């Protein structure tokens, strides 16, 4: 598991460093930013249906009168960009601050402690997750548990011994073709059927597809022996 | 011979999930994958 | 996801007209805004179903034999008599939701077919898998076995369900005959959907009606305006006209970015609902449906999903 | 019919590709219009 974990770090930085879009998300905010800023610059050059763009030249050629109101279009522009600027820089900062909530959920959830959201962090059993900062933002390191060689079993719900029902406390009825074991669900460890890992609750006639087997009684050889 | 070719997205690999009434898949083994997700803040 | 549209401004402000190309152009570029806005939201819808309907990366089959315990999952599962592989309570769903202008309505990514196609592979897994398809291979386990598994995750013993599977088997049966039974009564049933659609369908319609709009001039139609006035008489109006008609854009651009926002968020919550309820099984309470969770169906609908959360 | 061109019905002044429409007039009627007020169907002068 340890050097599982240290490769699969090792290939974390590989992948961050290779993909060209690995950090995507930060990239887009930046240039979003960086756009919003450029077009509300450049918003300074246009006419606004005005004579002129730039301001010391219509003022100064103008007759006060008319300037005053060539004056007035450019300030209705400039302050309907100003204003669009500043709307949607609002839903920009609503669409980042859920991102953020995000982020501080992961980060309290997922860090502080193991998460059983399924896909909240990582796809897998999660395990852990390790904070990384970046640039106006936060990248987890999630570390999670993924079951890798699967093979084929004969289940059933319960075991028929004794003329009582049998059911696994903890874990899965498995057989190998043959012998009849008890495994846990996510890792195959086949273990002895036994009364200490099943619990009776009943007769066999109630079960579907009930099988008839014997269960290992651990009290019997301390009494014979 | 490479051109620009369109085509019907494929969703992904048909695996019909060998289901029955008493067979199951227990893992035998894991695998500890480290995914990275980045949130802007 | 919402509809997926787009505008043309050089249309849209004017049509035939071009000297309108000139006296925008000179207004500088709000339009530049306006696409990548709305092709923002776009990429954006599409993502959205990417991410609520793509959760699973292999397309799964149920068996063609489909006894499964005695669970009845004919109305979610796939009909595949009609033409459209939809489920009975998908087709349901489908049929009870019901301009050149420069306005386009880009078609989605995902065409229903391949919506319908995710649904039925995230159901198949479901079904055949469990939640082990969610977190890794799939792994095969009989529903009788996964539904007690359901069980043990909600407190009560799976000796209650081996005593008990027929009873629940036939509650199951029932409750899924009810949902489209109570879902085709309710013609309110899918409000939700519905009402995204009218909100679409009127933005719109008042889009396209604020054409008409004199925004203050002498004739609301262009071709009048200009060939009636001498070009420097008729510069102002076409100049009040297309402020009218540009701020008509961008309110209509800013509603439909606060509206995708709404809908981000609601996609959000569809696919967190789709990985923790319909890839597992979630011990958040009231999360899905009112009781202790045992599963959850994805069933696709226009522009949206319903979830069947199956409790205890 | 079935190319665009610019067409004038007694006045109406609009432009688009014309093509033969299934839908039935009043006689009084003339010209008809979609729920956006837009001229959706125009009824020949020299025909019927
Ligand atoms: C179990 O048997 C089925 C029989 O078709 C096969 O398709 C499947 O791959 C087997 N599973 C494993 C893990 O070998
Ligand atoms: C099943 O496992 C048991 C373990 O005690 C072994 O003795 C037996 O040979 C195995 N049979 C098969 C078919 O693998
Ligand atoms: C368990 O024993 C009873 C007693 O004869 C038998 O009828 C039954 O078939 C056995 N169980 C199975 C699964 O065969
Ligand atoms: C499971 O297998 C087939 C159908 O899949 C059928 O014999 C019956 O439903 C079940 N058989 C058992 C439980 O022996
Ligand atoms: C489990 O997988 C690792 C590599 O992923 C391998 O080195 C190891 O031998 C495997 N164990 C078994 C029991 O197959
Ligand atoms: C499922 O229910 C339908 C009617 O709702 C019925 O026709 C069908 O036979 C049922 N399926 C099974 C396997 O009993
Ligand atoms: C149109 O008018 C001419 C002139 O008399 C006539 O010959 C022709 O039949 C008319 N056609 C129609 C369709 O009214």
């Amino acid at each position: 598991i340890a050097n599982q974990f240290n490769s699969a770090i090792g290939k974390i930085q590989d992948s961050l460093s290779s993909t060209p879009s690995a950090l995507g998300k930060l990239q887009d905010v930046v240039n979003h930013n960086a756009q919003a800023l450029n077009t509300l610059v450049k918003q300074l050059s246009s006419k606004f249906g005005a004579i002129s763009s730039v301001l010391n030249d219509i003022f100064s050629r103008l007759d006060p009168p008319e300037a005053e109101v060539q004056i007035d279009r450019l300030i209705t522009g400039r302050l309907q960009s100003l204003q669009t600027y500043v709307t949607q820089q609002l839903i920009r900062a609503a669409e980042i601050r859920a991102s953020a909530n995000l982020a501080a959920t992961k980060m309290s959830e997922c860090v502080l402690g193991q998460s059983k959201r399924v896909d909240f962090c990582g796809k897998g059993y999660h395990l852990m997750s390790f904070p990384q900062s970046a640039p106006h933002g936060v990248v987890f390191l999630h570390v999670t548990y993924v079951p890798a060689q699967e093979k084929n079993f004969t289940t059933a719900p319960a075991i028929c011994h004794d003329g009582k029902a049998h059911f696994p406390r903890e874990g899965v009825f498995v057989s190998n073709g043959t012998h009849w074991f008890v495994t846990q669900r996510n890792f195959y460890e086949p273990q002895i059927i036994t009364t200490d890992n099943t619990f009776v609750s009943g007769n066999c006639d109630v079960v579907i597809g009930i099988v008839n087997n014997t269960v290992y009684d651990p009290l019997q050889p301390e009494l014979d022996s | 011979s490479q051109s620009i070719i369109a085509y019907t997205m494929s969703l992904g690999a048909e695996n019909s999930v060998a289901y029955s009434n008493n067979s199951i898949a227990i893992p035998t083994n894991f695998t500890i994958s480290v995914t990275t997700e980045i949130l802007p803040v | 996801s919402m509809t997926k549209t787009s505008v043309d401004c050089t249309m849209y402000i004017c049509g035939d007209s071009t000297e309108c190309s000139n006296l925008l152009l000179q207004y500088g570029s709000f339009c530049t805004q306006l696409k990548r806005a709305l092709t923002g939201i776009a990429v954006e819808q599409d993502k959205n179903t990417q991410e609520v309907f793509a959760q699973v990366k292999q397309i799964y089959k149920t068996p063609p034999i489909k006894y499964f315990g005695g669970f009845n999952f004919s109305q979610i599962l796939p009909d595949p008599s009609k033409p459209s592989k939809r489920s009975p309570i998908e087709d349901l769903l489908f049929n009870k939701v019901t301009k050149f202008k420069g306005l386009t309505v880009l078609p989605p990514l995902l065409t229903d077919e391949m919506i319908a196609q995710y649904t039925s592979a995230l159901l198949a897994g479901t079904i055949t898998s469990g939640w082990t398809f969610g977190a890794g291979p799939a792994l095969q386990i009989p529903f009788p076995m996964q539904m007690a598994y359901r069980f043990n995750g909600i407190g009560v013993t799976q000796n209650v369900l081996y005593e008990n599977q027929k009873l629940i088997a036939n509650q199951f049966n029932s409750a899924i005959g009810k949902i489209q039974d109570s879902l085709s009564s309710t013609p309110s049933a899918l409000g939700k959907l519905q009402d995204v659609v009218n909100h679409n369908a009127q933005a719109l319609n008042t889009l396209v009606k604020q054409l008409s709009s004199k925004f203050g001039a002498i004739s609301s139609v262009l071709n009048d305006i200009f060939s009636r006035l001498d070009p420097p008489e008729a510069e102002v109006q076409i100049d009040r006209l297309i402020t009218g008609r540009l701020q008509s854009l961008q309110t209509y651009v800013t509603q439909q970015l606060i509206r995708a926002a709404e809908i981000r968020a609601s996609a959000n919550l569809a696919a967190t609902k789709m990985s923790e309820c319909v890839l597992g099984q979630s011990k958040r309470v009231d999360f899905c449906g009112k009781g202790y969770h045992l599963m959850s169906f994805p069933q696709s609908a226009p522009h949206g999903v319903v979830f069947l959360h199956v409790t205890y | 019919k079935n190319k665009c061109v610019n067409f004038n019905f007694n006045g109406l002044k609009g432009t688009g590709v014309l093509t033969e429409s299934n839908k039935k007039f009043l006689p009084f009627q003339q010209f008809g219009r979609d729920i956006a007020d837009t001229t959706d169907a125009v009824r020949d002068p020299q025909t019927l």
